[PDB]
Order: C-alpha cells, then structure tokens, then sequence
C-alpha cells in the first residue's frame, strides 16, 4: 500500500509564493524520480517539476525561475516552491512517481492552488422545497469563495439518490452550487431531511432543514 | 518539440463496444508513450506503457499498440466505468519535456431516458437578503442534450440563468441538470408566472413546470 | 608508430553507455587533422584545447573513451552537464580538458530494434569518469529485492529503441571522446612534430 | 585553414532592429566556435558572446547579456548577432572571431562590420578651400588644403590632381559634430616656388550620397 | 569576473630597441591539469582586425617572427619585441580565455620613438564662399611633429575660445613617423565679423616657447 499525500493548496494572491508538500509512503522519495503535474480547471495535464534520486532537477518553460522541486529524505517529503505566482497557475498540483519507460505509476490525490485577489467568503444555503410517488428536494449553496464546498444529506445517512452538481461562477465572481435529492413523497411527511454543508476555507458548517410548504 | 495530438477530442460507444482512441507524434518517438485514464476529480491511472505494456492491476480489456508517429488505445468491451479522459504522453525527452496530448473524453451512450422535471421557487430566506433564485432541476436522462427555456409572464427569458450538469452516472449512464434563474427581489416580484419549459429528445412534446408567486 | 585512432573511430561495432569503452592511446605519433579536416561528424566541441594546436605538443597518455547513446542526450557528453547520461552512465569533470566527437549511425545501429542499453536508475550521479556495469536490482523502496524484479525492484538497465524511423533525437549517434592526461612523466604522446 | 567573412556596412536609425552576419569557409569549421567582439570607435575590444554553430549552445558576457541575441544557422556555416531595437551607443565596428574550442584562443577573424546608429540623413559634403597663406616664406614651405564639411554618413575619399599628388598629404580623420554630422580635412605642404605656375584641385568623393565635388585651391587675391 | 590591467597605456621605442609590456591578472588563469596559463596576446594595426601573435602565455603562432615573445606565470605575463620595426607599429591586447566570459586588456599602443620635431604651424580664414554658408570654420594646422604631446589654444581678440574647438591627428607616418594635427574653431559668422583678431597658439616639446599663427578679419592672408 503505496500513497502519496500532498498538501500546502489554498488561496493565495498574484505574485505571492507557496510551498507544496507531498509525503511518501511505500516507496523512498530520494531514491525515485519524483515530479510535479499540474491541471489549470477544465485544461490538461502540464507537467512542472521532475527531481532526480542523484539530485538533479528539472522544469517546465512556463515555470523555469519561479519553481523550485526539493526533497527531504529524513521526513521521505517532496516540495514544490512556487513564487511570483500569476493566475495562470491555477490549478491542482499533483505529486507522482517517475518511472521514466514504465510511466507515472504512483500518483497522489493533488492539492489546489487559485492565485486571484478576491477574498475569502462564506455561502449562505437556502432550502428547495418540495411540492405521487417521487418527490425532489434540495439545498442551494450560493456566492461563496473559492472553491470547494461539501454537502452531505442528514450527517451522511443519506446518499441514493443525491445529485450535487458542480459548482458555476458567477457574474459576481463567487460560486454558486446546488444539492438536490428525489425521494419517495410519502416519507415527505415522514423523514426529515437536512443538508450538510462545509465551506472550509472559511470555517463555515452549515445544517439547513428543507420541509415542504403551503 | 516534438508535438503530441489525440482523436478525437469526444467519443460516445455503448457498453460492450471495441473502442479506438489515437495519438499522434509530431516525430518517430519509437515506444517511448504512455496512456492514462482519468476520471473527472480523481487523479489519472497509468493503464499502458512502453506503447503496448500493459500495467499490473489494469483490466485486461485496455490494450496498446503502434510505435513511432501513431498510437492506438483499445478498450476491446467498454463498460460503464470506462468513461473518462485518457491522455498520452511521450517519455523520456531531452531535455526532459513530460508532454502529454490534448485528451480523449470517453461517454457512455445508453438508451434515451426522459428527464423528470421539477421547478423550487425562492425562498422567503433569500428574499430576504435581496436576490432570488429559480431553479429547475432535470433528473436523470439521456443524452445531455437538452433546451431548457425560462418564461416569465410567458415572455422568455435570456441572459440571467446557469446550467450545471452532474458527470455520468457510473451505474445507468444518466445525466442530471440544474437550470438556476438570477433575479433582484424587485424583479421578482414584478411578475407572476414562472415557468420552466424542458425540450429533450425523450420528450414527444416540450414539458413545462411552473409555479405562481407566493401560492 | 601511428597512433590508433581509426580502431576507436572506426571500429565496427561499439559499446553501451553505460558499459562505456576506453582506449589508452600510449607511446605513438598522432596525426589529429584527420579528425578535425573530416566531414563525417556531427558535433566536435573541444574544451581547453584547439585540435589544431595539438600536432606539436606532447601528453603523458590520450584516453579515447567510446559509446552510442541518442541525438538527444549528445549535449549531455560536456562538463557541468545533468541528465540520466550525466549522471548515471558517463560523467565528465568540470575540469575536462578535450574534445567531444559524436556522429549519427542511423545507418549502422538501427535495424528492422538493436540492444544498446542505458543505465536509468542509480542512487546517487557517477564521479567523474566511473564505470558502472552492475546489474543489481534497483531498490526503490524500504522493502529489500532479494534479486526478484518486482514492485519498487527495478532492473536498473533499459534498452535503446532504436528503429530507423526515429526523429533524429531519438536516433542512435557513435560518440568518442578524448581526454589529453599530463601527469609528471614522460610524455610518450606527441604531434608528427 | 579556415577564414570568416562578415556582412556588410550598416547605416540605421534609432530603434530600428538589425542582424549581422559572419560565414565560416575553408576546412576544419566543424570545431570553430564564433564569438563576437565589439570595438567602439577609438577605444579598445568587449567580448560580447560566443556560439558553437553545431548545436546553438551559446554564451553570453554579462554586460552583453540580453542586449543582443546571438544565434547560427550551421547549414550554411553562418553565426549572426542581431538587436532588436538599437541605440546610438551601438555605433561601433564588430568583429566575428573563431576558436577551435572553448576556452581556446581566437584564431580566425572576420575583416568586421561598421554599424552607424544615428538620427542624421544622407547628406553630401560642402567642400572649402584651405587657401594658402599670401604672406608665406618665400623660399620655404606653404600649406593649403580642403575642408570638407557637413556629411553623412562616413566615408568621404580625397586626392589631390586626381591621384597625381600624393606626397606631403595629411587626410584627417572626421570628427562627427554637435549636429550628427561628419567633417574633415585634407592639407598639403608644397613649395612656395610652385605657388602661382602649378594648380591644385581637391577631389572628394561621397559614394553614400553620389557626390563628386573637385574643388580648386588657389591664393586668395585679396 | 577575471580582469586584465595592461601597463603602460603607450609606449615609445626606438626602431631596433625592446619593447615591453606586462599584463596583470586579477585571478590566476593557469590550468594545473595541463600546465598551461590560458593567456594569449593580439596585435591590432589601425583599420585592420585583430591577429593572434602569442598563445597559452608564450607559444608563438604560426608565421609570427620571433622577435615577440611572450613570459609570465600565474598572474604576471609580459609580451616582448626584441628588436622593433616599422611592421610592429600597434596597439596590443592581452586576453584571458581561462573561463568564459572572455576578458580583453585595455590595449597599449606601440609607436615609434624618433628625435624631437617641432610642428609647422599654419592658419587659414573662413572661405568667402562658406562665410555665405552662414557658419565659419578657422582651421590651424600642426604640420610633422613629435611626441604626439601638443597643445593648441585659440583666441579671437585675446579672449580665450572654449567649447567651439575639435581636432583631429593622424596616425604616426609610416615614413618620418611624425603626427600631424588639424584644429577648428567654429562659429557663426555673426560672431565670426564681430572680431578682428583671430590667434592659435602652440605649444609643442619642439618650441623654445609658443608659436602663435593670427590673421585679422579682411586683411589680405
Ligand atoms: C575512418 O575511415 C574513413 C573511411 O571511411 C577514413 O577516411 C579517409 O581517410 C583518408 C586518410 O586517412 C582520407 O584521405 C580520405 O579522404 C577519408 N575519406 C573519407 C570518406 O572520410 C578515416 O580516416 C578513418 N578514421 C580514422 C581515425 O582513421
């Protein structure tokens, strides 16, 4: 069981800088090819950064200056430092293992990175109530920032039958996202249901019940 | 550089189909290629490397062929789990250029299945704060194609609503799609009725769900 | 008492990188303008050294080290240079006095998929002028390899493929290099002067 | 032996881009790496880069470090410098140079590229004379001459009877002036015996502006 | 990064006698490998580029006479012309090519030394034809003189001109090796005919004391 975990993903303004981490389990960081591959939303695979078991290191153009690939063997940890970041590098930032002819066998689950100056928001979440046979409820999740936002249906009883659709960016700059489940209308009345949502970059946990109306 | 493209872009085969993916090089990049299944979120998956080796733990229906300037990605029998974008790349440049192709999204064409319809009012907390939201919601059909039109006081509406569209569901390859109308609270309650008209091919005739302000 | 030049350059067949060969040219008279008046090469870069200037002084030995790696990597066969050849088949000091000489072999090296190998994986870069030709399995993990290629145990050498129809970086290219040593003894290497 | 030979000279305006040029020819180019050298006028030589045609590997001197771009085309044997925009500091002559190696010194020399860099316009000269002095020992020596003033760009050729009068002639080198343009002027010391029997015609000739202008020197009658 | 200080600026040798200049460096540039310091001397006659003469301190370039030697170590390196001739007249560069970036000297010209001679000091008005220019150009000729050292002051009724002078010398004659030097005075021919007396003054190691050349404005020289 080999993972890789990277972290150190947030907001960050334009010409700030970052440090990516990625810790290493089940194969030793500085006795492997090690690289980082970033995917801008909705684009590609662009690979940035490739780090020799002998210590050379390597760079993409778009990056060449402003990123530097590191290890540490006593903490088996991969480091990405990206400085003067532009918006253009927006993106998740994978870690993986380089097998040179055998391919980028091991990856990890990435961490994200926006570079924009809009400021941290949480979302207000209004209900979508209902009203034979199938009925469909919801949770709206509006003008939060930045991505992402999480939602559970009662403390993650509920999960058949549950659509949350991706999240689209407003005219205002903040995204908005809905949450919605059909379920038989019988339990209407005889269930209760409530919507989960955690928008962590601001700490915010919100339980909203959605009961039906007139 | 050498420059890595892949055909085409989009592809939709029904499951047990023999689908066919290319990649393509600029130059003579002998075996040096591998490809990648990615699913939308999650990280990719190597499937092939070296061109045709297929990697430990990969199903056995995946297979890889050609060498120098063409490439093929076989899926023998596509299953629903097979949706997805698979990319290629050319290995071992120098100096060291990880290139990876454009992409191949992969869906899963199923059946026509109609959408269930369903529209929600604002509600009384957004009101409150200014804004009002329509949305209408259309469940689980196929394909995603789909005209989904805004009439207020039977005037149709444009260039004030979203649409979202969930990814293909793994189990019946479905669709579902929400169609969110942005408003001030005045504007709101400056009309009645609103309505919500769906055209799909699943439908023999437009199917329109509406409600009036406050009932 | 002709220096053997045209063995190295000339010879039919030629190493692997990683199984680098050297010839120690020793106790004769060499005439370098064949060298450097041919038209056959691709590259000759010298360093330290003008093979022009060369036909009159004298050297305690010549080392003719001799290989086939790919257009490509050619650039690698200099000092101050990182990249898998670099650093894990064949090293140059920063101090490297000499010339690099590399012409393509397409036409001799690639046939209808040769067996030249490359190093790929190796803990820690070569030091200068290393030979490695162990074929231990490569430890990528904490886990020990008992000899048995597996998951995180890697062979640690890999094929060149090598077909005619290659791009040109990933074609096969003959590379010698000569390296000019004066140490404190006789010199037994000299100019036709 | 190997020889290089440059383009041609450069007359350009500020901010205008330019690229010179410098082919390699003869036996052994394969191992010639081409740097270039810049030589203001009346001062010493820069090193500004250095190329190796085969593979474009190339080093650049600090000062010169993206100022220019030096680059080659090994199909043709040829190594180039070019600017971008130039300025008129960049007035100087450059020399291509060859060595066969790095860290090798430079054997072969290009014969060099004049480049100008100025605001100022084609424009011929106005030639004056150096009219020899009335009072002037007898028995002695005199001097007359031609000022040959208000020109661009350089050069300016002068003789004296057309060639026939060579002895005794001092060409100065031109001055460029407070308004962009070059003046000079030639002298020649004769006999004042010869003052009234021989003539002296100055001949100058401004190839950029098509201008011939012989001028007659003679004592002012006063 | 590595710096080269030639020593002196010019030099003066009588033909026949031995020419010496040094160049220091300001970091050792002697390859210990090979025993060699990576050094190499150019010689540049005017209107022609330069020519390799001595390479890796001391080894002489082919067709290159052996009256110039080349010495020195580590540091401190010398370039010698035993016994100059007309043919050497030059300015000479050392160069280091230990390291890139290259590093050139300051150059030191190489002249011929020869006896004293006094300049032939001539003055010359404004053409008529050029006071209709509009402008007016004195001109005072220092005719075949050595050392180059001359000093040349212009005054238009005692009063001292600054600013509105060039001038202009020749390279040293191949044949007397002398110099000879032209300056200008320029102004408008307003102020040109504001003046009557217009003086250019010599001095010149030659002259006992200066030689002064004037004309006045209209009168006949
Ligand atoms: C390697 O073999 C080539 C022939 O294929 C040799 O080339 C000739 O060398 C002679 C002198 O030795 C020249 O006169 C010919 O013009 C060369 N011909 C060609 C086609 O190059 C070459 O000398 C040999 N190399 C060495 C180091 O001996």
């Amino acid at each position: 069981e080999v993972q890789l975990v990277e972290s150190g993903g947030g907001l960050i303004q334009p010409g700030g800088s970052l440090r990516l981490s990625c810790a290493a389990s089940g194969l030793t960081v500085s006795s492997n090819y090690m690289s980082w591959v970033r995917q801008a939303p909705g684009k590609g695979l662009e690979w940035v950064s490739v780090i020799y078991s002998g210590g050379s290191t390597f760079y993409a153009d778009s990056v060449k200056g402003r990123f530097t690939i590191s290890r540490d063997n006593s903490k088996n940890t991969l480091y990405l430092q990206m400085n003067s970041l532009r918006a253009e590098d927006t993106a998740v930032y994978y870690c993986a293992r380089d097998l040179d002819v055998y391919g980028l066998d091991v990856w990890g689950q990435g961490t994200t990175v926006t570079v924009s100056s809009a400021s941290t928001k949480g979302p207000s979440v209004f209900p979508l109530a209902p009203s034979g046979g199938t009925a469909a409820l919801g949770c709206l999740v509006k003008d939060y920032f930045p991505e992402p936002v999480t939602v559970s249906w009662n403390s993650g009883a509920l999960t058949s039958g549950v659509h949350t659709f991706p999240a689209v960016l407003q005219s205002s700059g903040l995204y908005s996202l809905s949450s919605v489940v059909t379920v038989p209308s019988s339990s209407l009345g005889t269930q209760t249901y409530i919507c989960n949502v955690n928008h962590k970059p601001s700490n915010t946990k919100v339980d909203k019940k959605v009961e039906p109306k007139s | 550089d050498i420059v890595m493209t892949q055909s085409p872009s989009f592809l939709s085969a029904s499951v047990g189909d023999r689908v066919t993916i290319t990649c393509r090089a600029s130059q003579g990049i002998s075996s040096y290629l591998a490809w990648y299944q990615q699913k939308p979120g999650k990280a990719p998956k190597l499937l092939i490397y070296a061109a045709s080796t297929l990697q430990s733990g990969v199903p056995s229906r995946f297979s890889g062929s050609g060498s120098g300037t063409e490439f093929t990605l076989t899926i023998s029998s596509l299953q629903p789990e097979d949706f997805a974008t698979y990319y290629c790349q050319q290995l071992n440049s120098y100096p060291p250029k990880f290139t990876f192709g454009p992409g191949t999204k992969v869906e899963i064409k199923r059946t026509v299945a109609a959408p269930s319809v369903f529209i929600f009012p604002p509600s009384d907390e957004q009101l409150k704060s200014g804004t009002a939201s329509v949305v209408c919601l259309l469940n689980n059909f196929y394909p995603r194609e789909a005209k989904v039109q805004w009439k207020v006081d039977n005037a149709l509406q444009s260039g004030n609503s979203q649409e979202s569209v969930t990814e293909q569901d793994s189990k019946d390859s479905t669709y579902s799609l929400s169609s969110t109308l942005t408003l001030s609270k005045a504007d709101y309650e400056k009309h009645k009725v609103y309505a919500c008209e769906v055209t799909h091919q699943g439908l023999s005739s437009p199917v329109t769900k509406s409600f009036n302000r406050g009932e | 008492n002709l220096c053997p030049f045209g063995e190295v350059f000339n010879a039919t067949r030629f190493a692997s990188v990683y199984a680098w060969n050297r010839k120690r040219i020793s106790n004769c008279v060499a005439d370098y303008s064949v060298l450097y008046n041919s038209a056959s090469f691709s590259t000759f870069k010298c360093y330290g050294v003008s093979p022009t200037k060369l036909n009159d002084l004298c050297f305690t030995n010549v080392y003719a080290d001799s290989f086939v790696i790919r257009g490509d990597e050619v650039r690698q066969i200099a000092p101050g240079q990182t990249g898998k050849i670099a650093d894990y088949n064949y090293k140059l000091p920063d101090d490297f006095t000499g010339c690099v000489i590399a012409w393509n072999s397409n036409n001799l090296d690639s046939k209808v998929n040769y067996n030249y190998l490359y190093r790929l994986f190796r803990k820690s870069n070569l030091k200068p002028f290393e030979r490695d030709i162990s074929t231990e399995i490569y430890q990528a993990g904490s886990t020990p390899c008992n000899g048995v290629e597996g998951f995180n145990c890697y062979f640690p050498l890999q094929s060149y493929g090598f077909q005619p129809t290659n791009g040109v970086g990933y074609q096969p290219y003959r590379v010698v290099v000569l390296s000019f040593e004066l140490l404190h003894a006789p010199a037994t290497v000299c100019g036709p002067k």
